[PDB]
RNA sequence: UAGUGAACCAGUACCGUGAGGGAAAGGUGAAAAGCACCCCGGAAGGGGAGUGAAAUAGAUCCUGAAACCGUGUGCCUACAACAAGUCAAAGCUCGUUAAUGAGUGAUGGCGUGCCUUUUGUAGAAUGAACCGGCGAGUUACGAUUGCAUGCGAGGUUAAGUC
RNA sequence: UAUCCGGGAGUCAGACUGCGAGUGAUAAGAUCCGUAGUCGAAAGGGAAACAGCCCAGACCACCAGCUAAGGUCCCAAAAUA
RNA sequence: GGUGUAGUGGUAGGAGAGCGUUCUAAGGGCGUUGAAGGUCGAUCGUGAGGACGGCUGGAGCGCUUAGAAGUGAGAAUGCCG
């Protein structure tokens, strides 16, 4: 099997409307303020839940 | 004046991809730039936060402009020289294949 | 003496390509489609500078039959009593009376039926 | 010159008429009504344009079926799956559903387009000789010369 | 008020002071031209020609000879290496109405 | 005469005609060869007699 | 892409056991004056600052098309069945070689690509992935016909010498 | 318009339709002839679509008019004559 | 040049007349106050096609007459990129 057709450019770009990434669960850190992934330890002060780990 | 560029040129990644990041980016103070490509996992979120800094450090002293109101105005990657190379197939045969490259554009205006 | 491509063949597809400005996609971007497009636009044009007049002729009509229904006649009878009234007036100014001067469109249907009558 | 006048949307105001079914024909009670929802009745008529007037027909389940219609003009459709014909006849469909025996009788009179579909929906079909659509203070339309 | 005046082979609506496009008169530009076939009289009353109005006119100034647009036209039958390409630009006259008779 | 004015006498020189060059030309294609047949080939046709 | 295969470290690279086959690849600028110094970056690469007439002439360097990719948007588009256009056309936007202007376009009518080969092809017969470049009736010697010029019951030189 | 003289060809696969025959089964969108038309090399209108059937031969422009075949209740122009 | 009549679908193919490209000869010109080339434009001619403006570009090129051709690409499962 092989693409009887080559696909157009208008057909690209809807299948791949899709195909885009997500940046999600980011908020500030409450020691220092700078943004990072909710649950995870922030990667600047090294602090989590109020407590440098 | 009120905006600076910044350019990474023949860089080693696939447009599309880097794309794909960029579109996060594109419009946005910097700060939320920043924390965006930080933690973003995919290869090209390192290299255009580089690109990115290098706009800001240009905006910062070449023109002396207000580091904290910068937005990203544009941003953008095109294709670039694409090397070529060539696989072995099976019986006997080759197949090309296209190391891509990028030019990373990131222009980021006072507001 | 050598002559060398030039730039003819480029001044050609560019003004097909021109002509083709407007289509969709490959249809403008790429010469080949583009010239095949470009012949069928002509075709169609040529065949649709007749078909305009056969349309506009069929709308004028339509029109020209509503108005006189509307005035209590068909538009057979209408054109009927108008050619033997001796009057000239064609489809076109007939709708248009029949949209915008209706007490003419109306004068007119009375004098068809009229030399209907007689 | 290039005058003839093209009516616009809006502009030309469409009008209410009601038509009374009770012994009609169904095909020349389909006409008449396609052509006023058409709005081929008025000078105004442009082909790119809705223009017509709103329908309400009533009286529907008496509509007229001449001949054997009533039991032998069978009504088909397709579920598009195999072996999933079905069928209603014109008798039936009279009895039970006689706005859908309407509705799919001036369907097949009007354009099969965008412009007819929305034509279309300005039909009301309503067994009995009473409709909800008082506020819109439709006309009552006489038809018997029309048919 | 208004008019229809039959020129060209086609019939044309005229009000005074409109300006007219009709097939290439033979007169000068800026020059007076009256067309003698006028079919029908409108405004506040009717008067119809059977074909013409008794004695009625239309006055104009030809303000300009012109050119329409190119019009093109290219016949060819597809597999039968065979084409053939045309231009055209049919003469106008407008003429702008200055009285209705 | 004069270099710069010269003027052949009229029927002396005609212009050469060029086949397989568009189909207006009334040559195009088959080049006035036909269709297929042994005269349409290159270097075809049959000796003389 | 011509011109030697070879304008350039070419019969080289490369391929083949061998005979043998056999490439690609020219152009900054007048002059390197080939971007001191500063900033981001590990570097690459950029932004300033400079040289320069020009740096979107920065060494992949004269020009820089098309395919192809991307950014911003003036208009349209999520009930529609579309050889993709043409004719008619509301609305929106903008104002040109100023022309009965331009872009887009709801909606309605009409409408089965180009080429080849066929009696007949939308064809479910063939060919083309797209763009760019190259790519096919020519020359020599003779035959014959038309046209033209010179001379004319005449016309004419060939080789050869200067 | 025919002749004649000379230069240049292409064509030698035809198709269907009507009518007259053969082969065939008085079958074939079959085959082979005669005769006329069309297609071939002919767009346009009709027959839904539909080379060969009916009407008719596009140099072009028109938002003019009259007709051919075929049609006039709606799709869809014209008679619910 | 005017008037009138008639005519102007077309494959194979015949005839005629033209457009464009490179180069040559002569004449007459154009160009760092910006050639060629590229790009855009709503421009002109019956056609091939011809100008005119903006931007880019950086050094050659038109026009008239005549002459010679490696003179026009969309298809060759064409070749190279
Ligand atoms: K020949
Ligand atoms: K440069
Ligand atoms: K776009
Ligand atoms: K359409
Ligand atoms: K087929
Ligand atoms: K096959
Ligand atoms: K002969
Ligand atoms: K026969
Ligand atoms: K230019
Ligand atoms: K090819
Ligand atoms: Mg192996
Ligand atoms: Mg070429
Ligand atoms: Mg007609
Ligand atoms: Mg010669
Ligand atoms: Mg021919
Ligand atoms: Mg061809
Ligand atoms: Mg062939
Ligand atoms: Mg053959
Ligand atoms: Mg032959
Ligand atoms: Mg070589
Ligand atoms: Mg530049
Ligand atoms: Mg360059
Ligand atoms: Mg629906
Ligand atoms: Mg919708
Ligand atoms: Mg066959
Ligand atoms: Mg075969
Ligand atoms: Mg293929
Ligand atoms: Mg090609
Ligand atoms: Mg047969
Ligand atoms: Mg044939
Ligand atoms: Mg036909
Ligand atoms: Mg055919
Ligand atoms: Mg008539
Ligand atoms: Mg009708
Ligand atoms: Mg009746
Ligand atoms: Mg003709
Ligand atoms: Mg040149
Ligand atoms: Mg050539
Ligand atoms: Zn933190």
């Amino acid at each position: 099997a092989v693409p009887a057709r080559r696909t157009s450019k208008a057909k690209k770009a809807k299948r791949r409307t899709h195909y885009k990434l997500t940046i999600k669960g980011l908020n500030a850190c409450s020691n220092c303020g700078e943004m990072k992934k909710s649950h995870h330890v922030c990667p600047a002060c090294g602090h989590y839940d109020g407590k440098d780990v | 004046i009120t905006s600076a560029k910044a350019t990474a040129k023949t860089v080693r990644t696939s447009p599309r991809k880097a794309r794909l990041v960029i579109d996060l980016i594109r419009g946005k103070s910097v700060a939320d730039a920043i924390s965006i490509l930080k933690f973003t996992p995919n290869k090209s979120a390192g290299i255009i936060e580089k690109v990115l800094m290098s706009a800001v450090a240009n905006a910062e002293n070449n023109f002396d402009l207000d580091v904290e109101s910068l937005v990203v105005s544009e941003a953008f990657v095109n294709e670039g020289p694409t090397m070529k190379r060539f696989r072995p197939r099976a019986k006997g045969s080759a197949s090309p294949i296209n190391k891509r490259t990028s030019h990373i554009t990131v222009v980021v205006t006072e507001k | 003496a050598r002559v060398k491509g030039g730039t003819v063949t480029r001044k050609r597809r560019k003004k097909v390509l021109k002509l083709a400005k407007g289509y969709y996609g490959s249809k403008h971007t790429l010469f080949k489609s583009a010239k095949e497009q470009v012949m069928n636009s002509y075709y169609y044009a040529f065949r649709d500078r007749r078909q305009k007049k056969r349309d506009f002729r069929k709308l004028w009509i339509a029109r020209i039959n509503a108005a006189a229904r509307m005035n209590g006649l068909s538009y057979s009878k209408l054109m009927h009593g108008l050619k033997l009234a001796e009057i000239d007036i064609n489809r076109k100014m007939l709708a248009d009376l029949a949209v915008n001067d209706a007490a003419a469109f109306t004068a007119l249907a009375e004098q068809a039926k009229d030399a209907l009558s007689k | 010159m290039r005058t003839t006048y093209m009516a616009k949307a809006g502009e030309v105001e469409r009008k209410w008429y009601v038509v009374d079914a009770t012994d009609v024909p169904l095909g020349r009670l389909s006409a008449v009504v396609a052509s006023v929802l058409r709005g081929k009745n008025k000078p105004t008529f442009t082909p790119h344009v809705d223009t017509g007037d709103f329908v309400i027909v009533i009286n529907a389940d008496k509509v007229k079926l001449t001949g054997k219609k009533a039991t032998d003009k069978i009504y088909y459709r397709h579920s598009m799956y195999p072996g999933g014909l079905k069928s209603v006849t014109a008798g039936e469909l009279r009895d039970k559903n006689s706005r859908r025996l309407i509705e799919t009788s001036v369907k097949g009179m009007l354009p099969k387009n965008t412009l007819g579909r929305k034509q279309f929906t300005k039909l009301n079909v309503y067994g009995g000789a009473e409709h909800p659509h008082a506020a819109q203070q439709p006309e009552v339309l006489d038809i018997t010369n029309l048919i | 008020m208004y008019a229809i005046i039959k020129t060209g082979g086609k019939q044309v609506k005229v009000e005074v002071g409109q300006a007219i496009y009709v097939e290439k008169l033979n007169v000068e530009a800026g020059e007076k031209v009256v067309f003698d076939e006028v079919i029908l009289v409108g405004g506040e009353s009717t008067k119809v020609g059977a074909p013409t109005v008794a004695g009625a006119t239309v006055e104009g100034t030809v303000e300009k000879h012109g050119k329409q647009k190119k019009v093109v036209t290219f016949q060819y039958k597809p597999k039968k290496h065979s084409h053939r390409k045309q231009g055209h630009r049919q003469p106008y006259t407008k003429v702008m109405i200055e009285a209705i008779n | 005469m004069k270099l710069h004015e010269l003027k052949p006498a009229e029927g002396s020189r005609q212009v050469r005609n060029r086949v397989g060059r568009g189909t207006s030309s009334g040559n195009g294609k088959t080049a006035g060869r036909g269709q297929k047949g042994q005269k349409a080939r290159s270097g075809g046709g049959v000796r003389l007699g």
